RNA sequence: CCUUGCAAGCUGCUUUUCCAAGUGUCAGUAGCGGAACGUUCUGUCAAUCGGAGAAGGUUUUUGGUGACAAGACCUGGAGAU
RNA sequence: CCGUUCUCGUUUGUACAGACAGACUUUUGGGGUGCUAAGAUCCAAAGUCGAGAGGGAAACAGCCCAGAUCGUACGCUAAGGU
RNA sequence: UAUUCCUCAAUGACCGAUAGCGUACAAGUACCGUGAGGGAAAGGUGAAAAGAACCCUAUGACGGGAGUGCAAUAGAGAACCUGAGAUCCGAUGCGAACAAUCAGUCGAAGGAGUAGUCAAGCGCACUCACUCUAACGGCGUACCUUUUGCAUGAUGGGUCAGCGAGGAAAUGGGAAGAGCGGCUUAAGCCAUUAGGUGUAGGCGCUUUCCAAAGGUGGAAUCUUCUAGUUCUUCCUAUUUGACC
């Protein structure tokens, strides 16, 4: 029995559940009419999830509003604390230019960079270096943070 | 050991050890009865009879037991009235079998309903042999020559 | 034991060494059965290898009665009970108790007739 | 003895199929001393077996069973059940109702899953002292009695696996495929339903290289 | 009849606890009594409950009154007596018929 | 419950009832339906029975049944109804001597 | 109880006042009087330690 | 089944079992949840059983709360899991 | 605000419902309509049936008593009886 | 890249004679229809025909013997392996023409057939022995469906055997279990006695208000906490014939 594994002895770490089988006998608690009770459309199973009635729906009731812009630029939010832990772990080199190719190597940036990269306030205490960066877009508070520090 | 004793008296019988094969406790029959109580049921019994009660959990297959509700005697000539037990007479009994009896059906069912319940149970039950009753004068020997 | 004499007489241990359903009765073999073994001497234990079969366990009586239980994929404690459920048994027949007093003697001063006089 | 799952490298004897010595070999204790879990094992042969399904299996629904879509009389009158063709679901060489449709049964597992469950059985055949590894697998010839007389030669054996690490030579493939309890194959085929198919487990040096050297690079993602 | 046995053989006086057992069946009762029944701690016929005499305690006895028997301490320590001392042992009785 | 177990039950019926599953299957339900009632009812049958007996041994010397019952009761002699009746019945001697135990106890009104 | 007797088709037969019927409610009487005195009793003061 | 103890492992120093008590609970349609039995087929299985008679069929007996299981005689004549 | 119950039956998240045909009894002494009729009909407040077996009401959905885990040829009671 | 009137080779947790093609058998036949068209049923002696010489009784051997054969109810002439049930005719035991009712159930007189055990004297009383029957007593108005409610004089079923309805895919809402710690690949590619690869994409990190532009300091101070994702099983939903 030692580290064996025989096909003989292979199971799970909990016993498997199995298929509800509706329509047999009466000791099952799920025979006769399943678990549909006695007659109408849903017995007959001839009804529409979210129809309600007749009532004009709350998807009818409500305006509409505004429109799309389809040429609308979405930039990726950066916290100056996520930069600041990923400096202090050797990451980020914070003596050069902290692009946004930087930002995408170390996964500062998740997968889809989609228009750029927004350079956000949050965790700016731990800032404590004359930083520079080149993003898309910056905040004033992460700006204001950065050039307090000697940086730009 | 001491608690088993108690709850076996509570119930109405004493363990009082194995049967010797060399015993001969089965001796032919005696014109005296008593009534014995074994749990919630009495018994009116003459040696050689033998009772079917629920089962004692305090004793083993060839036991001598002493019952101890012993609550009427009674032969040809005198009946001896306990209110409700007479502690001075014994009733000796042996230990034959521990057994189940034979399976009962338990169906239930609800017409036009669609209930049914079908179950077994067995009951399991102890089968005493009487050997002797002590506390009433049996007649003598009259060997009619 | 009917009259102080033990009705059981034999008990075989039918049994599979390869079979998984053998499994608890193989321990009850390693575990239980020396200690039956012991506090019975009056009866005979005798062992009997069965390969491809499920196993059994067979009590012979006094009275020619025999007694088969099943035993497969049971616990090795569930063995031991069944095991000493056909020592404690007197071999009968399972039908239904007709009496829960059984005596040749019901009366002792008389059984009451329209004779009798007070 | 020793216990298993500690993550510690093993030294191995190598050997041949001369029964010679040929050293030793240390066996990468992230793949050859992994904990032994019975629950990845399961998932990962049900997987195998899952893919392997044919699922070539076919029944016949109500457009497709032969017969006329003719009422088969009138729905009032004539003192009958009313039914609407006679290849209902009901009758006698009737269409299946939810009978089979041919499809595929096969599941979806990670990768990493998948190669954990590699290392369980790897470890498994290490712990069990059922793993030889060889120096190579060169036969003088390809004939099968060179491999069925060290097979004969071998100790409590029933079946064998052969891994090689590249290609199999011809001279191996030739000298086992006429025997059902010698079974090979390379180390890019190997995978837990044959491992646990065999219980002795025989790898040459460049077999155990290789899936060292996979289980050591990461997953390209 | 039942209430017989829970006739008091004590005069009745204030009392520093009360006993309640239920007499009668839940069914054809008004669910207000029985959640006052439940609160009381009874749920089955002819269990008792033991309570200390105080307002809130005779406002829920007074609510469900002919269901119950409430008993002073001493109403209850005495019926228990004299239902053990009825149970005691007496010295037998023999009686010699014979001769017919 | 199987088909083969449902004609084992049926042994002994009547006419198709022990034959055909259909008409097997009711009859037996009921069967069984009844032996579930009859447990409860032989108590009371069983009851009645010794309550009759134990009059008619009564009756004879003069005691009923009620005011016999409760001078057992008052003189915490607690044989119940089925031994009274098995004394009745076999041992009438020591029943006429509970008779006048019991009449000595209770001899009721009248 | 009903009290519907001499109207419809589905008869409630009326539960004639008999002298067994008296005794019962007679002690049924007796032991909601006895009840209320243990009340009357118990009700001057309450009960200490709380 | 639950609750309260008890004693064991754990890792969780707290979640799981064994045992003991319980004047604690256990009618039930629609319906919801939990735990199982059996059938066919596949791996385990080039393994195991089979003229020392397989499957299937009739009797009979024993076991489990149950779906059901199992022993033996007879029939059967090659398969069963 | 304070007792009793020691039960979470409370509130709420998530997932799965079924049901939206009710019936009778409580002085016609809670009332409306009807004829101070209906086994009518429509509301209020209880209970039972529905979905509830057992004992009583001759027989009995809805009244009275009372809630069926199983076994016993043990005991005490309810309604109702002797 | 599409398709199969076709050929060759191979495979199947596909079916196994009411299944699988309508057809395992001379089937698009027989049969039905003016016609278009509709459309079956029916497999199995035995290893080998050794397929039963001859006798007896019948008009006549399929019978009773004999013989063949492992086996003859294995004895057939589009059918004989096994040989269930409904159904029909008999044999034995008990009940049965003075007593009524879902045909039982709980008790039970009697009748009939049949075993074994053994201390003491080779009988006899023990195993409530066991099995079948049941005079007589108490209790007892089928089942299903549908209903406020059915013994209902509401529905359905002559009986038996076989068959007969919650099922598949993809995509969502969840639960339980697991892998990894950012997770996971899709088509494809290289191999298959079998896996390995493949980053395009998807979700998260991620920033909350807002139609859009615009705008965006989490919690904590005492070595700081600061995210999920992909599978498997099951319950449900959507689109599909969607329980029949
Ligand atoms: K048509
Ligand atoms: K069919
Ligand atoms: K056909
Ligand atoms: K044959
Ligand atoms: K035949
Ligand atoms: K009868
Ligand atoms: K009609
Ligand atoms: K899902
Ligand atoms: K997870
Ligand atoms: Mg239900
Ligand atoms: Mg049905
Ligand atoms: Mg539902
Ligand atoms: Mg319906
Ligand atoms: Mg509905
Ligand atoms: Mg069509
Ligand atoms: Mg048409
Ligand atoms: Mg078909
Ligand atoms: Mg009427
Ligand atoms: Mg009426
Ligand atoms: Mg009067
Ligand atoms: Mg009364
Ligand atoms: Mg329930
Ligand atoms: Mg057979
Ligand atoms: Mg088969
Ligand atoms: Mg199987
Ligand atoms: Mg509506
Ligand atoms: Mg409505
Ligand atoms: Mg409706
Ligand atoms: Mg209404
Ligand atoms: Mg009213
Ligand atoms: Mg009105
Ligand atoms: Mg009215
Ligand atoms: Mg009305
Ligand atoms: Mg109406
Ligand atoms: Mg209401
Ligand atoms: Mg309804
Ligand atoms: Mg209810
Ligand atoms: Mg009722
Ligand atoms: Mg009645
Ligand atoms: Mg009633
Ligand atoms: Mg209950
Ligand atoms: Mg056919
Ligand atoms: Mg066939
Ligand atoms: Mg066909
Ligand atoms: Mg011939
Ligand atoms: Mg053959
Ligand atoms: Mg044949
Ligand atoms: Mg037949
Ligand atoms: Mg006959
Ligand atoms: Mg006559
Ligand atoms: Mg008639
Ligand atoms: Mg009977
Ligand atoms: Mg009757
Ligand atoms: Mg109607
Ligand atoms: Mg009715
Ligand atoms: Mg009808
Ligand atoms: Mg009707
Ligand atoms: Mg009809
Ligand atoms: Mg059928
Ligand atoms: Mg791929």
């Amino acid at each position: 029995a030692y580290s064996l594994l025989s096909l003989n002895d292979l199971r799970d770490n909990v016993p498997r559940k199995l298929k509800t089988r509706k329509g047999r006998g009466i000791g099952s608690g799920k025979g006769k009419t399943a678990g549909r009770g006695h007659k109408g459309q849903k017995a007959r199973g001839t009804m529409k999830f979210g129809f309600e009635g007749g009532q004009t729906p709350l998807r009818r009731r409500l305006p509409k509003r505004g429109f799309k812009n389809k040429f609308k630029l979405h930039f990726q939010p950066v916290g100056l604390g996520k930069i600041a832990k990923l400096i202090n772990a050797g990451q980020i080199d914070s003596h050069e230019l902290i692009t946004m190719k930087t930002l995408k190597d170390v996964g500062a940036i998740g997968k889809q960079i989609e228009d750029g990269v927004r350079l956000m306030g949050r965790g700016a205490d731990e800032i404590k270096w004359p930083l520079h960066f080149e993003v898309s877009r910056v905040t004033v508070r992460a700006k204001e943070v950065v050039e307090a520090a000697g940086g730009s | 050991p001491a608690e088993k004793v108690e709850e076996a008296e509570e119930i109405g019988y004493k363990v009082m050890g194995p049967l010797k094969p060399s015993e001969r406790l089965f001796k032919p029959y005696e014109p005296v009865f008593a009534i014995v109580q074994i749990g919630s049921h009495q018994f009116k019994v003459s040696n050689g009879d033998s009772i079917f009660t629920e089962k004692l959990k305090f004793c083993d297959i060839n036991d001598k037991l002493v019952l101890t509700k012993v609550l009427l005697l009674g032969s040809a000539s005198q009946t001896i009235i306990g209110r409700p037990i007479l502690p001075d007479a014994t009733v000796h009994a042996v230990v034959e079998e521990h057994a189940l009896d034979e399976k009962v059906l338990i169906f239930k069912k609800k017409r036009r309903k669609n209930y049914r319940r079908t179950t077994g149970h067995r009951q399991e039950l102890t089968k005493l042999r009487i050997t002797d009753i002590q506390g009433i004068e049996k007649p003598e020997p009259k060997i009619v020559h | 034991a009917l009259r102080g004499v033990w009705q059981l007489q034999k008990l075989v241990v039918s049994y599979c060494n390869w079979g998984g359903s053998s499994r608890g009765i193989r321990a009850f073999m390693e575990s239980e059965l020396p200690a039956l073994i012991e506090k019975n001497p009056q009866l005979e234990v005798v062992t009997e290898l069965s390969r491809g079969q499920h196993p059994y366990l067979k009590g012979i009586y006094r009275n020619r009665n025999e007694r088969v239980v099943c035993v497969k994929n049971m616990d090795p404690d569930q063995v031991l009970l069944n095991a000493t459920r056909l020592r404690n048994s007197l071999g009968r027949k399972v039908v239904k108790l007709r009496t829960r007093h059984v005596t040749k003697h019901p009366s002792v001063q008389g059984t009451w007739t329209t004779a009798v006089k007070f | 003895d020793r216990t298993i799952g500690q993550y510690q490298d093993l030294v191995i004897p190598v050997t041949n199929f001369q029964n010679e010595d040929k050293g030793f070999m240390v066996l990468a204790g992230d793949v050859f001393d992994v904990p032994v879990r019975k629950d990845i094992i399961h998932h990962v042969v049900r997987w195998q077996l899952a893919k392997r399904q044919q699922g070539t299996h076919s029944t016949k629904t109500i457009s497709e069973v032969s017969g006329t879509g003719r009422k088969p009389w009138n729905q009032k009158g004539t003192g009958r059940a009313r039914h609407g063709t006679l290849r209902g679901p009901q009758f006698r060489g009737g269409c299946v109702m939810h009978g089979p449709r041919p499809r595929s049964h096969a599941i979806k597992m990670n990768k990493q899953v998948r190669r954990l469950g590699l290392k369980i059985a790897l470890t498994a055949r290490a712990a069990e002292g059922k793993l030889l590894v060889f120096d190579d697998l060169a036969l003088p010839t390809h004939k099968t009695k060179n491999i069925v007389n060290y097979y004969n030669q071998m100790e409590t054996t029933k079946k064998v696996l052969v891994v090689e690490g590249g290609p199999i030579d011809e001279k191996l493939k030739l000298a086992t495929q006429n025997l059902h309890y010698v079974n090979i194959l390379p180390s890019i085929g190997l995978n837990v339903y044959s491992i646990l198919l065999h219980d002795t487990l025989v790898m040459s040096r460049d077999a155990v290289n290789k899936i060292v050297e996979r289980m050591h690079t990461p997953i390209n993602r | 009849s039942g209430f017989r046995a829970f006739k008091a053989q004590v005069p009745i006086q204030w009392s520093e606890s009360l006993y309640i057992t239920l007499v009668r069946g839940l069914p054809g009762t008004r669910k207000l009594h029985r959640r006052t029944l439940e609160a009381m701690g009874l749920r089955r016929c002819h269990r008792t409950v033991l309570h200390s005499n105080t307002s809130s305690i005779r406002g829920m006895i007074q609510q469900v009154k002919r269901m119950v028997v409430v008993e002073t301490e001493e109403m209850f320590k005495a019926r228990k007596e004299a239902e053990a001392n009825h149970k005691a042992l007496r010295p037998p009785l023999v009686v010699s018929h014979s001769s017919p | 419950m199987n088909k083969k177990e449902i004609f084992k039950l049926a042994k002994g019926f009547r006419g198709r009832a022990k034959n055909c599953i259909r008409i097997a299957r009711e009859r037996v339900e009921k069967a069984l339906q009844y032996s579930y009632r009859d447990r409860r009812n032989k108590k009371r049958e069983m009851r009645g029975l010794w309550i009759e007996r134990i009059n008619a041994g009564s009756r004879q010397h003069g005691v009923n049944y009620g005011n016999f019952i409760h001078g057992l009761m008052k003189e915490n002699i607690q044989l119940n109804r089925k031994v009274l009746s098995e004394l009745s019945m076999h041992e009438p001697y020591s029943f006429k001597a509970l008779v006048d135990v019991s009449r000595n106890s209770f001899p009721g009104n009248k | 109880i009903v009290k519907k007797h001499d109207s419809g088709g589905l008869i409630w037969k009326r539960i004639k006042l008999t002298s067994t019927r008296k005794a019962n409610a007679k002690t049924r009487l007796r032991r909601v009087w006895q009840n209320e005195a243990v009340l009357k009793a118990c009700g001057t003061s309450d009960a200490s330690v709380s």
